[PDB]
């Protein structure tokens, strides 16, 4: 029978599945974990994992004098380490001062480590964030501020080292600190890697900090010359260094699948005691061999697998030949004689960072792995006698190495030992080829750029610079997108909008140094409610929408959709008018301008909303709330569509009676003006304290502009012959009746606030007759602003094809004395995606939140940018 | 390992403990923690906050609360895989069926 | 359904095992819940003379 | 034919539970 072919398909499809669900299972435990981001603060103006390879690639010795700025011969030091911005941290003065310097550089570390994964440090609130530090306890604070005592206990918390950083940027997973002594951030790396291969966390934080405020370890085995000379002849001692460095880590299936770039994968991992050593503080071979052994089997690899070690290699007489011994033993056998293992130190550099001395070294490998470079440790003269060298393919990077990746991946252990006997080995593997569909460039992409003061901001555009000048860069839209999906949106704000090329460059430039350039928006970010605005008259233009139907899917298809609705009342294709097609009528016509007008602010306020704009309140002028009715979830499209086309068409019976004139007057000096008319001329709509417009018969306005010529007014004549909210339209009463019958008024999803009633109003209120009052009655848009602005409100977006109530808006605005701001969305003669990014970045600038995804596409090829600017301050306790 | 998150380590420690055992990283183990207090500070400290009830005594969950106050201890189990104690014969005294960890995040305030 | 325990109160084995959790909150912010369950209860030696 | 295919589900899904479980 054929159902068992059928049957037999679907089955062994489940099976497949359900293996497949089997091995990603079983395997969970010891799955790859992506390395995606990194940071580092180290002896010899170590700063940054380049600025790490910077100082093992050119072998650089960083030992120097100890510090002259701390109220106490050569030794690893941080010179800078109370330098901490405490303000972009939110913390005080007073905090910050009593604070331990471990938790203030824990804290920009790990803001830069998410920074380098290409992570908002700012959306990792909320997620499911691990924080592991290795850290140990200093006398910082045995002095300390009045007041700030509370501040010292949680200040100097070994603790808080982990808590504060999921304190401050919000991040739900367990924070630890652990204490495992000179193993200490190897061991949190480990604790990180089992976090992640539970299903604990999502993303997790692993690494450790060493700093020593008081002369205190220099005097409790010392090298005399104060260099550790990692497993040389002349091995006399180890000597102290001061240190951070952190790791973002995540399982590798999520970064391939969350599209985050691979710096290395840590491969396999293990822990382990020395038990019963002969001391407490001496190190043991077998244990070494036994973790080396461990961290290979949850690997799934052998020996002759890894290529080099990062040793422990403290440079002391003790230590050297027994983990020389243990590296012998358990790597240097079943290899080829001419693939020997490759041993060095970054100790030899910089000194022991104790519990940082793990991660600094992990950072070490990673960017050997991906310069393609063994280096060199330092002070060799000979290989230590204390060991036999001849038993095993084991040698000393003596000088530097190339490390080949044609055969396969470019593999590398990392090792860390404690006086309290915990050791830890960790295997580091290349990260893999990365397969990259090519999306197309977005014209106009806007840079953008943020900081914490205007300082900071030209400094970041300073950095940027900097930058891309001295690195070949992707195409812009590459750019774009890591500058606004993967760094955090500031208070001072700037977006460099422009398709052309010799121009995002020189306008760093002048952002850097405070000049204004042509491409350059800026401004200060704003808490405040956001309002989509919907005018009547004015916005039109010919062209409007025709460039935006072309290069924007979306736009398009919210212009169909209106199309539809307008077809059962119109005689004429809305895609027709909008392009000016052959035989389509133009916005001279009332009954086309005022439709037309509808569906470009509804599909324009629709565009907003894909772009991650949602308003909390809609206004509308005149016709503009029919729009802004719409929107408001009110009436459909439908019932939107009909009351536009059939009011607009009862208005033609009126068409060279009447018309509308703007005055540069107050409401009651206007109406003071109008009384010798009567009822020919009646108020408007009042839309500033000096702008209100003025409609009614064609003659009575001829003589109101010849008042008007005669006392020191300025009044404009407004481009239409209908007498729109005057007693004229009481002539068309029944049939602007008509024109809303059959019609569905729903309550409404987002507040409209009425510019009939100057206040919010239900929708279910928006029936006949209110459609008539209107367009019979003064469009109190001045009054309506004011209500607003006393309800939060400080965005006003005008969803226009042009600006028309901007001004107006502004002049309220100025008015009651509010911080509010206004933009636009096209402008005549500009309705492309250059002035839609235009808008959209200017929005940004005033603080509303673009969904730049949206905008820039989900995913595009990651880009390294520089990390924070911080504007550091002094914070050290004077004892 | 030793491990520091404040009032909470000993149960962190347990919970590292039992995923050790669940990863076959560990066949037996200690979890457990100690608090001495050679020292008066953690009562001038933590006194000057009005953390400590002035009587000494903590009112768990109780109206006239007004405090909590230190102590002194050690505490320790010995912890390995419900199947391998059933298999060693060991006398199981209780089972930890479910554990977890995490963190406050943005409270309203560190503390 | 949460109640204080001012007073002692039996805890029956009959039914389903018994259970409890254990709570340790600390200052730096790291949480810890744990659940606790009774020993299963599914869990002949003749003597051997002069045992030492 | 079927059968080995329906013996060697219900094999893995055992192993999937019991891993599961041991996790």
């Amino acid at each position: 029978e054929d159902r068992l072919r059928d049957y037999l398909k679907r089955a062994t499809a489940d099976l497949s599945r359900v293996r497949r669900q089997l091995q990603e299972t079983e395997a969970a435990s010891r799955e790859p974990i992506a390395i995606i981001g990194m940071a580092c603060r180290l002896p010899g103006g170590v700063d940054s994992p380049e600025g790490l390879w910077e100082l093992v690639d050119s072998g650089t010795d960083a030992i120097a004098g100890f510090p002259l700025d701390r109220g106490w011969k050569e030794a690893g030091f941080l010179y800078d380490a109370g330098e901490f911005d405490a303000g972009f941290f939110g913390i005080s003065p007073r905090e910050a001062v009593s604070m331990d310097p471990q938790q203030r550089l824990m804290l920009e570390a790990s803001w830069e480590a998410f920074e380098r994964a290409g992570l908002d440090p700012a959306r990792q609130r909320g997620t499911a964030t691990g924080v592991f530090v290795g850290a140990t306890a200093t006398g910082y604070v045995s002095e300390v501020p009045e007041g700030a005592e509370g501040f010292a206990i949680t200040g100097n918390m070994t603790a808080v080292t982990s808590g504060r950083i999921s304190y401050t940027l919000g991040l739900q997973g367990p924070a630890v600190t652990i204490d495992t002594a000179c193993s200490s951030s190897l061991v949190a790396l480990h604790l990180a890697c089992q976090s992640l291969r539970q299903g604990e966390c999502t993303t997790a934080l692993a690494g450790g900090v060493t700093v020593m405020p008081t002369p205190t370890a220099f005097t409790e085995g010392l090298a005399p010359d104060g260099r550790c000379k990692s497993f040389a002849a002349a091995a006399d001692g180890t000597n102290w260094a001061e240190g951070v460095a952190v790791l973002v880590v995540e399982r590798l299936s999520d970064a391939r699948r969350n599209g985050h770039r691979v710096l290395a994968v840590v491969r396999g991992t293990a822990i382990n005691q020395d038990g019963a050593s002969n001391g407490l503080s001496a190190p043991n071979d077998l244990a070494q061999e036994r973790v080396i052994r461990s961290a290979l089997d949850n690997a799934g690899l052998t020996a002759s697998d890894v290529d080099a070690v990062e040793a422990h290699g403290t440079g002391t007489t003790l230590g050297d030949p027994i983990e020389a011994q243990a590296l012998l033993a358990a790597y240097g056998h079943e290899r080829p004689a001419h693939r020997p293992l490759r041993v060095g130190s970054l100790k030899s550099n910089i000194g022991h960072a104790g519990p940082a001395a793990g991660v600094a070294g992990v950072i070490k490998m990673v960017m050997a792995m991906r310069h393609g470079v063994l280096p060199r440790s330092l002070h060799i003269d000979e290989p230590t006698p204390q060991v036999d060298w001849s038993s095993g393919a084991v040698t000393l990077l003596t000088e530097p190495v190339d490390w080949p990746d044609s055969d396969r991946p470019r593999r590398a252990g990392v090792s860390a030992f404690g006086i309290s006997g915990t050791n830890a080995h960790v295997i580091l593997e290349q990260a893999p080829t990365q397969d990259p569909q090519p999306a197309p460039p977005v014209p106009a992409a806007p840079w953008l750029l943020s900081a914490k003061t205007p300082a900071a901001l030209r400094a970041q555009a300073r950095r940027l610079h900097t930058h891309l000048a001295r690195h070949p860069h992707p195409d812009p839209t590459d750019i774009a997108h890591a500058l606004a999906t993967t760094r955090t949106p500031h208070e001072h704000r700037a977006a460099l909008v422009t398709d052309d090329h010799g121009t995002r460059g020189p306008a760093l430039a002048a952002l850097a140094e405070g000049a204004p350039d042509a491409c350059l928006i800026s401004g200060t970010a704003l808490k405040g409610r956001t309002v989509f605005v919907f005018p009547g008259q004015g916005s039109q233009w010919t062209g409007m929408g025709r460039e935006l139907l072309h290069t924007s899917p979306e736009f398009a298809a919210y212009i169909a959709e209106c199309e539809t609705a307008l077809n059962d009342f119109v005689d004429w294709s809305l895609t027709d008018v909008l392009r000016g097609t052959e035989g389509a009528p133009g916005y001279d016509r009332v009954d086309v301008v005022q439709p037309a007008l509808f569906a470009v602010m509804v599909s324009l306020a629709r565009l907003w909303q894909h772009h991650g704009i949602h308003p909390d309140a809609v206004i509308g002028h005149s016709q503009g709330e029919i729009a802004a009715a719409h929107i408001a979830g009110a009436l459909s499209l439908q019932d939107a569509a009909r009351i536009v086309a059939l009011r607009s068409q009862a208005l033609l019976p009126l068409a060279g009676l009447g018309g509308m004139t703007s005055l540069a007057l107050p409401h009651d000096q206007a109406l003071q003006l109008i009384q010798p008319w009567g009822q020919d001329l009646s108020i408007a709509s009042v839309n500033g304290p000096h702008s209100t417009v003025v409609s009614g018969t064609t003659h009575a306005l001829d003589e109101l502009h010849t008042t008007c010529d005669t006392q020191g007014v300025r009044a404009r004549r407004i481009p239409v012959d209908y007498a729109s909210h005057s007693a004229q339209v009481e002539s068309i009463r029944d049939t602007v009746l008509q024109a809303a019958t059959g019609i569905n008024p729903q309550p409404t999803t987002i507040p409209l606030y009425s510019t009939v009633t100057g206040q919010p109003i239900d929708g279910t209120q928006l029936d006949a007759d209110y459609w008539y009052t209107n367009l019979r009655h003064t469009v109190r848009f001045e009054e309506t602003t004011r209500a607003l602005l006393g309800s939060g409100h400080r965005h006003f977006i005008e969803t226009t094809a042009h600006p028309v109530l901007a001004l107006a808006l502004e002049e309220t605005i100025e008015a009651t004395g509010s911080d509010a701001r206004v933009t636009g969305t096209l402008r005549r003669d500009h309705g492309d995606l250059t002035q839609l990014h235009t808008a959209l970045a200017t929005a940004w600038t005033h603080g509303i939140d673009v969904d730049w995804t949206a905008v820039l596409g989900d995913r595009r090829t990651p880009f390294e940018l520089p990390t924070y600017a911080f504007q550091r301050q002094r914070y050290w306790l004077e004892p | 390992v030793t491990i520091d998150t404040a009032c909470s380590s000993s149960l962190v420690a347990l919970h590292l403990a039992c995923q050790s055992l669940r990863q076959g990283e560990c066949t037996t183990a200690l979890a457990g923690g100690v608090t001495v207090m050679p020292t008066p500070t953690a009562f001038t400290e933590f006194s000057r906050q009005r953390g400590l009830a002035p009587d000494g005594r903590c009112k768990s969950f109780a109206a006239a609360a007004d405090g909590t106050n230190w102590a002194e201890g050690v505490a320790v189990l010995v912890v390995e895989r419900l199947s391998d104690a059933r298999r060693n014969g060991h006398r199981v005294l209780a089972v930890v069926r479910g554990t977890a960890i995490n963190q406050d995040g943005a409270s309203n305030g560190l503390s």
